[PDB]
């Protein structure tokens, strides 16, 4: 069962490159949320200081933990919520 | 002339996986950035066009960090240590600041400084109690980190509150 | 007609209007700033670092 | 008639369309560009490297 | 008129003070106190630590 669900949350969820709607309409309460999250961090990777700051110095490492910080509290507040 | 495209890849068009990231280390690579490298971090940064062999990548590495170090005297830290909010900074008009760290960052705002004695009272108090090695100095960098995104979010909301 | 106004929506310009105000408000000759700006354009980097540095010990410095 | 297609088609002459341009839009003598190019430029690659990561660091700081 | 009063108020303009009771009071040129201005006082910042060291020294040895 674990692995069952965890190889589909990467191949389905996680793996693909590009969120849409459609992808969050399949999932449930976490799916869509998770899904949602993936989008914010994709928006966050198109705005404008985050492209201009990886053109200058590249450096994935930073932005790695911005957005893990972002997402980690985030999903603690979902998680919050929910319950 | 709208052309939809549908084909947006984040990985092809936003982040491109440069060669230095995605590139993990050999032991020799390892050993040789262990010993020839201050500052690690700065190897992270690839500015400009990418260096050819890991010789260059430490090089450049060096001379950023010596640089930075230098620079820190004069840098952010230094400018922000008088009145980030006394004096209406926004760092949401700022560049990345790669380099700093907070260093250079005793945060003393001349005025909201009254009667102000040199000696402390006690034996505690006087510093930052902290028993770990390297403190004062991260918690200079998180006290940094912490006045710059405190202070955008001030911006922020104002911001937000105008468009509203 | 109003210097303060021009000089904040065009803050990148400040050497400018600072050489305008120069050159016309205090009776400093075109020619003096002209020349002088003309043997100040070597930038040499290092220098541009201790201008940073120094002006920054004079703006803490000021009171 | 043209700048733009003509500076796209022959980049490696961006430096003589600036000189062009500086010469004929902007009102700077040609006798000045001359000997500007004739004893300037004499340092040399060590400091070609330097002059990269200025140009990226200007980059970076433009805002 | 008093210059004890107006060398109190304004602080700031010590340097200006001397330089008009150097003119005036004293009998030195304005012609060679402004081109000692525009010459050499250029050493910045990295000597102004050596600055300040030698004028509290020279209060130390002054007797």
């Amino acid at each position: 069962l674990w692995r069952l669900a965890d190889k589909v949350a990467d191949e389905a969820m996680l793996r693909p490159h590009k969120v849409s709607l459609q992808d969050s309409h399949a999932f449930g309460a976490l799916g869509k949320m998770v899904m949602q999250f993936k989008s914010f961090t994709i928006k966050s990777l198109n705005s404008k200081f985050l492209r201009t700051f990886y053109d200058g110095y590249k450096n994935n490492r930073a932005i790695d933990a911005a957005l893990s910080i972002i997402t980690s509290m985030g999903l603690a507040g979902g998680f919050y919520a929910m319950a | 002339a709208g052309r939809l495209d549908n084909g947006f890849d984040v990985f092809k068009d936003t982040i491109t996986p440069t060669r230095w990231n995605s590139h993990i280390w050999t032991p020799e690579e390892l050993e040789k950035i262990r010993t020839e490298v201050k500052n690690p971090a700065y190897i992270n940064v690839v500015t400009g066009g990418s260096p050819e062999n890991l010789d260059d990548l430490i090089k450049l590495a060096n001379e950023n960090f010596e640089n930075d170090s230098r620079a820190a005297e004069a840098g952010l830290g230094a400018k922000l240590s008088a009145g980030i909010i006394g004096a209406g900074v926004d760092p949401l008009s700022y560049v990345p600041m790669v380099g700093v760290t907070g260093k250079g960052f005793k945060l003393i705002n001349k005025a909201l400084v009254v009667g102000a004695e040199s000696a402390a009272l006690n034996v505690a108090s006087e510093g930052l109690r902290t028993s770990v090695a390297g403190g004062d100095a991260d918690y200079a960098g998180a006290a940094l980190g912490g006045f710059v995104f405190g202070a955008g979010m001030s911006a922020i909301s104002d911001a937000v509150a105008a468009g509203l | 007609a109003d210097p303060q106004l021009i000089a904040a929506l065009y803050p990148d310009q400040a050497e400018l209007f600072l050489t305008m105000d120069m050159m016309d408000k205090q009776g400093i000759d075109p020619q003096v700033i002209l020349d002088a700006d003309r043997l100040t354009v070597k930038r040499s980097k290092e220098q541009r670092f201790e201008d940073d540095k120094a002006f920054e010990s004079a703006l803490n410095a000021s009171k």
